[PDB]
């Protein structure tokens, strides 16, 4: 039984849970007090001390995207996230690397910081969701003709979309609708419809974060 | 002028002249309504000394497909009248479908007279068994918060909506009911779930004055009381400070409640103790109003499964079954309302229409010709056939009844279940599944708010250029727009089929409009339907509105808490 | 022929070179001017314009580890960089990204800064040098039983080792004989013997860089 070290609002912990539940594993979730990082966690990554951590054969598997391809390679018979070709693989990896850089830091800016920091992040994330909307083009998903690699990668950001809508006092949807549009599409998968906690609470954690650091 | 004794004796006379009034109702409906064009089809002219026999020999049976096009021409820009007397003041729908697609039935003022006299009579019998204080109040989970106007400029309305907004609603109802606790503005609020929330609050407002707790439906009641379990601490915080929860947004309702809101820390103390003391919320309704004589509504058939949970909430208080009839036609009222839901029956009122019954006896279907209402065989089951002021003449609603016995000269009827089902291929689909995909798909973004979609519907607007699908939701609670706008996009994104792709992208028929409506809309529809009164089968809701469909339609547009045209595309 | 849009001083150019040359594939190298970028480069790398980008059969592949992984995946017939096992691959990707971020961030602090941050970078690079040493032991490579995927990602810094001893004022040889000697073994192969430009050139450039930009 796969043991996962997770965090209720971890977008990355959610990358793990979404990946695993998308595949077909029954697994156990353990919630972390990062104030007190677990004995098994502090043995899984004694330096980052960071999650998600899927534990298999007694071998800690770490980092979110690392973990989801771990998901591919651990049960390679039923639900592949990549298509057959190497190029398509490189494109999906390409875009997961996209998900991970200016996109994450920009959202981190929109709910985590304010003022001069804020608007930089706000145009960054609208720029992000726009290049995004452009590459979505038409596809149900992203990483293949079906539920994909990076589907898992960026779907889990759409419960924080509420947080972003409110602190940014924006609405990331009249500027780029097909994206959020794609998101509540991807919500029908049982992988994300049971792995991801509620947004009002996620919005509140962003609010606890904010109220702490003003 | 409502008097218990004269109305009951008069009704008794009516019951014993049941045969006469049925006849006289047929002669009078035909005189009043003689010029209808299908009547030319049969050859009728009216009156003479052979009227009743001639009516049955000449007038054939009709289905939904035969009735839908005709009164379709009545509603949409052709304000032209078709089958009873004049053009109609309102427009309706039937549960189950006309070949998978919308059904429609006409509305007249007489139905309002039918309502007012029926409730006068029903209230009397029940007040006879459960006498009330005329200076009290009552908890009514009742709405008519919505009126829109059709594409031809003619009002299209539910039974809730056309009664309650009727110019004669207030004065006619004042004498036979305990005054609803909530203001007319809350009842007719653009935001009903919050207004239902204030309706809870409202009956809660005059607890000691409350004589009874009323909802049309028991599922309505269970809905309210489960919701109670949900929101009791929020209500206590809201009413205590004299400031309603910021949840509440619509201005007219905000003004009404603000007229009623000032700080009172005291009662909060009482409520937290009382509500904490309950066991799994058992005997919720007696807990809230210790002195309500009864909880009132239809407790049989489809609602029978909800009645025990309501019993769980009502404690040892009696659940009184309501009467049995509608704007499609009223048939029966409960004249022994103290009867339990398991033994509950309804006695037919014969002045509201001329009714006939198709025998099921043989095997299937039966193919026997119909006998008279009093000519019915006791113990056996028949399908109700309707002739009346509702635009239906010897109409097959498609529904099975049982004869429990005769209340004097009128029959007592009994009903089991909800399903009047034979179904066909719709053209409002986008098959039930795909449309269901659309609701469920759009609903998860509501889910992150801890909300599920309790129900849904859709409408084709050919008034506008380009035309547009309007998707309608009944949901558990209030939330923000950004998600609901996201919603609408998903309903577009969920309709899997290609046809949708060419037009919505090409815009030959316009952007889908997600008009988000509040609590009980689809409940009122079910309320309407199992309360249709011809029927054991009335619970199946039409999912997508063709120009024809009108019940769900009435409650649809103004009650839209928030409405959106996709900012997608 | 494969098209490499590259920059000769870049370590990450060199991994494209090491992976491509390790294979046996013949390619055309294009030296890119950031002041006047090639037409092909804008079209190949519209979003970030960062070298190297390999054009193959008219499809573009960009970024560092991704080009290497594409190269390994595009030509799976000869010498494989990764292990057959998912988990071993797992370790490699973890270590490759490891070299690219923390080792590399401290790395930029080495040749690209002055003062206390330089001091910080120096603390950081020797330590992560020690942990690179920790993962290793007494062996030739990284990614596989021969030249591997992580060797690919990290060996390119060996050209820059002369600059880090230089600007760092530190003894990577004395504290970590293992990493440097690992570098010189990889240097024995023509894959690194012909892909790593004279360290004198990059080492001169870095100083010239220092002089020129504040
Ligand atoms: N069962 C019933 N419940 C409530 N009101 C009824 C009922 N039957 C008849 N009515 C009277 O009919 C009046 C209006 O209903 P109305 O006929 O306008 O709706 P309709 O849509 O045009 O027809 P329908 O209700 O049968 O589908 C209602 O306002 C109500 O007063
Ligand atoms: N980009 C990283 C995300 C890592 C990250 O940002 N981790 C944070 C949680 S979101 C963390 O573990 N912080 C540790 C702590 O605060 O204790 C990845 O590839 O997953
Ligand atoms: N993302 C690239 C990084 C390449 C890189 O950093 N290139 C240098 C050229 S020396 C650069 O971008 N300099 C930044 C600039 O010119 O603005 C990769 O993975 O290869
Ligand atoms: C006569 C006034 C209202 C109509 C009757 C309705 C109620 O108010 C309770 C149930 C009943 C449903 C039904 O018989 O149509
Ligand atoms: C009380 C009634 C007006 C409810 C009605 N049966 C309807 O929902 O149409």
């Amino acid at each position: 039984l796969p043991i996962l070290l997770d965090y209720w609002p971890s977008m990355f912990g959610m990358r793990a849970r979404v990946a695993l539940r998308e595949k077909g594993v029954e697994f156990e979730y353990r919630e972390e007090d990062f104030s007190n990082k677990s004995p098994l966690l502090l043995q899984s990554n004694p330096i980052h001390k960071k999650i998600p951590v899927l534990v298999h054969n007694g071998k800690p598997v770490c980092e979110s995207l690392n973990v989801v391809q771990y998901v591919d390679e651990a049960w390679p018979e039923k639900n592949p996230f990549f298509p057959s070709d190497p190029y398509g693989r490189a494109q999906a990896r390409f875009w997961a690397d996209f998900v991970d850089k200016k996109f994450t830091d920009a959202q981190f800016k929109v709910w985590g910081k304010k003022g001069e920091e804020q608007e930089a992040g706000k145009k960054e994330f609208i720029e992000a969701v726009k290049i995004l909307e452009s590459e979505l083009g038409d596809k149900p998903y992203f990483g293949g003709d079906s539920f994909g690699y990076v589907d898992i990668s960026l779907i889990t950001f759409s419960s924080w979309f509420q947080a972003y809508e409110k602190f940014g006092n924006f609405s990331i949807e009249s500027e780029s609708p097909k994206l959020i549009a794609w998101a509540k599409r991807c919500m029908e998968k049982e992988s994300v419809s049971k792995s991801l906690p509620d947004s009002e609470k996620i919005v509140a954690y962003a609010a606890e974060y904010r109220k702490n650091n003003l | 002028t409502f008097d218990m004794n004269r109305v009951i004796d008069e009704f008794d006379e009516m019951t014993r002249n049941a045969h006469q009034v049925q006849k006289q109702t047929l002669k009078e409906i035909l005189l009043k309504n003689q010029s209808a064009i299908y009547l030319q089809n049969c050859g009728l002219n009216g009156n003479a000394t052979d009227p009743e026999e001639a009516f049955k020999s000449m007038v054939p049976l009709v289905t939904d497909v035969e009735l839908e096009p005709y009164i379709k021409r009545m509603v949409d820009g052709d304000t032209s009248p078709i089958l009873t007397g004049h053009p109609v003041p309102a427009i309706s729908l039937s549960s189950g479908t006309s070949q998978g697609r919308p059904k429609f039935i006409p509305f007249t003022d007489e139905l309002m007279e039918n309502t007012l006299q029926l409730f006068r009579t029903a209230f009397a019998f029940r007040n006879r068994d459960f006498p009330i204080d005329d200076n009290g109040k009552a908890l009514q989970f009742i709405f008519s918060s919505k009126q829109y106007i059709s594409t031809g400029g003619v009002p299209v309305g539910t039974a809730t909506t056309n009664v309650y907004r009727n110019p004669n609603f207030k004065a006619g109802m004042k004498s036979i009911t305990s005054p609803s606790c909530s203001p007319d503005e809350v009842i007719f609020s653009p935001d009903v779930h919050q207004a239902l929330y204030c309706h809870l609050l409202s009956g809660i407002l005059f607890r000691d004055q409350v004589q009874y707790v009323f909802a049309v439906f028991a599922h309505g009641l269970v809905h309210a009381f489960r919701t109670f379990e949900q929101v009791w601490e929020e209500i206590v915080t809201d009413i205590k400070d004299g400031v309603l929860s910021n949840r509440i947004t619509v201005p007219s309702v905000r003004t009404a409640m603000s007229k009623l809101l000032t700080p009172n820390p005291e009662l909060a103390e009482t409520i937290r103790t009382k509500c904490m003391s309950l066991s799994n919320w058992y005997g919720l309704i007696p807990a809230l109003f210790p002195n309500a004589k009864y909880v009132y509504g239809i407790m049989t058939g489809s609602m029978e499964p909800y009645v025990p949970k309501l019993r769980h909430y009502a404690g040892d208080l009696p659940l009184v079954s309501h009467d049995y009839g509608s704007s499609e036609g009223w048939i029966a009222a409960n004249v022994t309302p103290r009867l339990s839901p398991e033994e509950a029956t309804f006695a037919v009122i014969p002045n509201l229409g001329y009714f006939e019954f198709l025998p099921v006896s043989e095997t299937g279907e039966g193919e026997e010709k119909p006998v008279g209402l009093t000519q019915v065989k006791i113990g056996e089951e028949y399908e109700v056939v309707i002739t009346n002021y509702a635009g239906l003449y010897r109409y097959r609603l498609g529904d099975v009844v049982k004869v429990i016995g005769f209340y004097n000269n009128t029959p007592q009827l009994k009903f089991i279940c909800r399903r009047n089902l034979i179904l066909s291929i719709n053209i409002d689909k986008n098959t039930e599944r795909d449309l269901q995909l659309s609701v469920e798909s759009a609903a998860k973004r509501l889910s992150e708010e801890k909300i599920e979609v309790i129900d849904f519907s859709s409408y084709i607007d050919v008034s506008t250029d380009p035309g547009h699908y309007a998707i309608f939701w009944e949901i558990s609670g209030e939330t923000n727009e950004d998600v609901l706008q996201d919603c609408c996009n998903c309903l577009d994104r969920a309709f899997i089929d290609a046809g949708y792709v060419s037009s919505r992208k090409c815009k030959t028929i316009g952007a889908l409009e997600l008009r988000v409506v509040a609590k009980g809309t689809f409940r009122k529809i079910q309320e309407h339907f199992l309360g249709l009164g011809s029927s054991a089968g009335q619970f199946k809701m039409p999912r997508c509105v063709k120009p024809s469909n009108a019940k769900v339609l009435q409650i649809l547009c103004e009650n839209v808490v928030s409405s959106y045209f996709s900012t997608a595309f």
